[PDB]
């Protein structure tokens, strides 16, 4: 359940993480110990927070029509995590912390890997 | 009765870091409740106090007795910095009202209203109702507003002040059915072949349900998926059905069914699985044809062939015939397993009668059909003689066999009986004559 | 002179500016008064400082195989500036304090520096 | 005789924030001069004194007189805070030593050496010579060191310390000629069409030089350029000639030429400009043709046509054909103006002898060649008849003309079992009479 919500534009996250500067900082109210706790415990809060952070990231870029801009990739990821908010709320704060792209997208892919396993 | 509550106001206004102190009395009294946005606190005392109110203490307070009845007072903490409380989540079901949770923390302010970000003016028809206690509400959200950005706006000391920034999310109403299409409407396969068909489903949202089911069989089939969002309100799914080892009774109607909260749409594909290949041949003309010498004729066959026909050849008197024959699939359709082969004999000479054969094969079968071409030819007269018997001889050779007529005053015919005496030899194509003179 | 050395990978700059985050800051030892001054005095220092900044900025990105990537575009721009330095040091042939720029402003400065080489001495 | 300095010592070491005092004893004294990295100072007083040294006061100090005789001191301001002064533009030319500008502020240290970024090792064959006063020098910079990045490393108090990154850029040295190719080996244009050819030059560097020359003319042609960098040591330039409106005298050879410090390549294209289009036609067989009854023949023309021919048709006796003729260019190559036209005639009937014509047109010109085709036939015997006089006559119709013997062109032969037989080179046919007398 909610697995079919997550389209496979997530497979573009690695191309996005390649184009974001190592130095850049992305901001995410991070549910403490989600790296440890079972999926059903954090996942509801995390998917709201990710939807927010990704829309902030979406403000930062602009829409290069030729090729895959970061704007296009992040846009389609916002479409995903918003639909995950929609199903989690239908079917079922922390303190802001600062992540480099590789770290923030680690958390993103872990959250999305929770839905292949959800209740 | 519900509890009475002290102070007896409806609203109650406090400067930040003042004291908030609310005194409740029902003899049945059970508990307070405090609500703002999501946040809630619950207190079992019949008195509620905090010595130094923060802006977040803004909110509604309800005191409830054991008899079930409730009375409420609503509180503001006026604060120059945090004028709005906010929750930045903002989702609307399209065509429903949605709420922008920016409730005020000092109600005595002017023109509580909604504004676009970066200066931009709101969409021409977006209309809203404000409420200091709850927020601002947006009548009849519609798809044009998707990811519209918003600010809540207050005028205080004649100056105009804006909330943290909000992005509206719209969640489609389904107003048209899905759109469904399949990579091939009909399949034909040798047994034990792989079978693979792909269905495309398009809709405004990924919550479109779609399945592959086999008609007159209720159980749903094994499937692998790929989807994409393609920009706002544009989703596409592709669902793929595979049987690794087809078999005859794996034939049937397969259906790709897709529906949504408006209504379904489906598209079927039909599978024929054959136990072994075939060729079937039809001659477009009688297998025996008759041609007057020096005319063209065509020999034409049409045939069904599966798997596709690998070798095609035309042979005459135990020898192949080339550069005068043409072949094409009968129809352009992908379903068409049917094929045409034609051979254009030209200005046929009288010697070229006899059999012409067409040979076609695939892996499974080798198939033949044969044509007999008879070339009519105007008679010719060979000999004119008289026998030892005192009898006259006229001799003519033609296909069809000539016919000989007498007057007095390839196949061969030899024909007999103050005078001039004539024999005439003729068939369906040709007329010819030879003469003898007898003098008495 | 040195108009040949500036290859036309520069048109990619508009895309690079669009893929870099608006609020990302990039650091350049900007020659003060580069705006008002004539080309010849600031251009010599600026191609050096641009080569430095673009090389550091190059380190920050990975290298995708498919498509255009910031690392590809920046690598080609770095090739340009490292040639413009090679010619300026060889035809004129006779630090400022670091300042921080959003990508659009840094690339404004870059595009002005390259527009200096359409009539140099 | 040259200057002399107090302190005498060739090398001096001063603590940070210590005072620096140098005095040069010369009746002819002119200046102190101080150099480190690029930075320079020069001072008029015979004393140089500085109240509190900073690390950047490290360097070399030279005393010089009116003779121009000079004497030098080098000063190390030991500062525990930074061991290196750096000057971080590290360009190097290929095949040449390349200095990494990380002179030391304390000479009293060990193992001063050069080391990679992020704990990556240096390339194995890279070697270097260290020098506290100048930096660390990389010998014989190769292309494999392009964008190699480097730290300068020094062991102090048994503990090893690193400078800010250096990134080694490499200006390639040319070891092969530029590589040159042209979009078309040769051109043909109707006068007033627009010639436009595009060279392509490929080299390791954008300092390859390339030009377009009209052969036997020294003058410069107009041109437009595009070039790209395809990764490291890979540059490509495309240079496009245009003559905006071709005139006849523009016919000639153009050369695209490219040279670098190593050598030269040129590649050439030749332009023909023709004042008006043309067609020329050659029959691959005599225009007069002979065929027997039932025989098979082809008719074949080769023709050179510019512009490319637009209507090709074959007509027999003023009545056009279809489905019996093949049309194809004679060669594949993109410089092709020459074409082949064939018509095939099958088992020709006797009546079909006549004249066959081939008609081809382009915008400029319309041209015809005509073929005369004679179907020979076996003599065929038309009348055998016995006339009132007692004579009997035979008639035969043939091409070539029949000859008649007793035992199209038309022949009749007359006489007072008899047989008539008519022969020409194709065949024989014979007709019969039988006679009895009393
Ligand atoms: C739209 O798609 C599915 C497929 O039928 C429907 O969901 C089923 O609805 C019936 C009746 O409510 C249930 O008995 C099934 O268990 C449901 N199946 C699943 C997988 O959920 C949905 O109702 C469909 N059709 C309509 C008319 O709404
Ligand atoms: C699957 O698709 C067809 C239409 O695409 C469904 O609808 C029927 O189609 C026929 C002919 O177009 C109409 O005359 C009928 O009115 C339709 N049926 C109904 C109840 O209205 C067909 O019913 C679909 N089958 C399933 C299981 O969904
Ligand atoms: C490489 O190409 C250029 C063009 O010919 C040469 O430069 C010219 O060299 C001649 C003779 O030395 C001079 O008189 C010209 O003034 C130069 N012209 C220009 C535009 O520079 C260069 O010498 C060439 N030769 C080789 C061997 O590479
Ligand atoms: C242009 O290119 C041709 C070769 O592609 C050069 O021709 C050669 O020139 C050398 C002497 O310079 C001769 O020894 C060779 O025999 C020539 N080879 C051929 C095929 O002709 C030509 O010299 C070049 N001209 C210029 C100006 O570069
Ligand atoms: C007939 O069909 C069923 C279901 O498709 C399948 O289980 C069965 O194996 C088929 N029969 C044979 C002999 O394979
Ligand atoms: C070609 O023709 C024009 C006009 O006649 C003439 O001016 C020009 O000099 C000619 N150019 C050459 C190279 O002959």
């Amino acid at each position: 359940i909610c697995r079919n919500r997550v389209t496979n534009n997530v497979k573009d996250v690695t191309k996005l993480v390649a184009n974001l500067p190592k130095d850049y900082m992305i901001t995410l109210k991070y549910v403490p110990g989600m790296d440890v706790l079972p999926s059903h415990c954090w996942i509801s809060e995390m998917v709201v927070q990710l939807s927010d952070s990704l829309t902030d990231l979406l403000d930062k870029f602009s829409n290069i029509s030729e090729g895959l801009s970061n704007y296009s990739i992040i846009d389609k990821l916002v479409n995903i995590v918003d639909d995950l908010v929609e199903c989690v709320k239908e079917n079922s704060s922390p303190e802001p912390r600062l992540f480099t792209p590789e770290e923030f997208f680690r958390i993103f892919n872990r959250s999305i890997d929770a839905f292949k396993d959800f209740v | 009765s519900p509890p009475s509550i002290h102070p007896g106001k409806s609203d109650l206004i406090v400067r930040v870091g003042d004291e908030i102190r609310l005194l409740c009395t029902d003899p049945g009294f059970v508990k307070w409740t405090f609500e703002i946005l999501d946040e809630t606190n619950e207190n079992k005392q019949n008195e509620w106090i905090t010595e130094k109110a923060e802006a977040t203490n803004t909110g509604k307070y309800t005191c409830t007795n054991k008899h079930g009845l409730s009375n409420s007072i609503y509180v503001f903490v006026r604060d120059p910095a945090k004028l709005f409380l906010v929750d930045r989540s903002l989702y609307g079901k399209e065509d429903n009202d949605t709420l922008v949770r920016c409730p005020l923390t000092d109600p005595e302010v002017t023109n509580y209203s909604l504004k676009g970000c970066q200066g931009k003016p709101l969409p021409k028809d977006l209309r809203f109702i404000p409420d200091p206690k709850a927020g601002i509400m947006i009548k009849s959200v519609k798809r044009a507003y998707h990811r519209l950005c918003l600010h809540c706006s207050v005028d205080q000391e004649g100056k105009s002040v804006l909330s943290e920034k909000f992005i509206l999310k719209v969640r489609p109403a389904f107003k048209a059915v899905p759109v469904v299409s399949v990579s091939k409407a009909s399949y034909l396969l040798r047994e034990g072949e792989e079978f693979t068909v792909t269905c495309t489903i398009k809709d405004v949202s990924s919550s479109v349900y779609s399945t592959w089911k086999r008609e007159n069989s209720q159980t749903k089939l094994q499937e692998k998926y790929n989807s994409w969002h393609h920009g706002d309100f544009n989703y596409e799914r592709q669902a793929t059905l595979t049987i690794s080892s087809a078999r005859v009774n794996d034939s049937g109607v397969f259906m790709c069914y897709a529906n949504n909260t408006f209504g379904s749409a489906n598209v079927t594909t039909t599978l024929e699985v054959v136990d072994k290949g075939f060729i079937n041949i039809f001659p477009m003309i009688n297998t025996t044809v008759f041609v007057n010498d020096g005319e063209n004729v065509d020999l034409i066959v049409e045939y069904e062939a599966f798997p596709k026909p690998e070798h095609q050849q035309w042979i005459y008197m135990n020898r192949t015939f080339t550069d005068k024959w043409e072949d094409y699939p009968k129809s352009e359709n992908e379903s068409n397993i049917r094929y045409v082969s034609e051979l254009h004999l030209t200005r046929l000479k009288g010697t070229e009668g006899g059999t012409y054969t067409f040979l076609v094969s695939n892996s499974d079968v080798n198939a033949a059909i044969a044509f007999n071409v008879y070339v009519n030819t105007k008679p010719e007269i060979l000999t004119y003689d008289r026998l030892v018997n005192g009898m006259l001889q006229c001799v003519a050779a033609g296909f069809p066999e000539p016919t000989i007529d007498w007057y007095f005053c390839k196949l061969v015919v030899q024909s007999s009986i103050n005078g001039t005496v004539e024999c005439k030899a003729y068939n369906d194509v040709g007329k010819t004559s030879a003469y003898a003179y007898f003098n008495f």
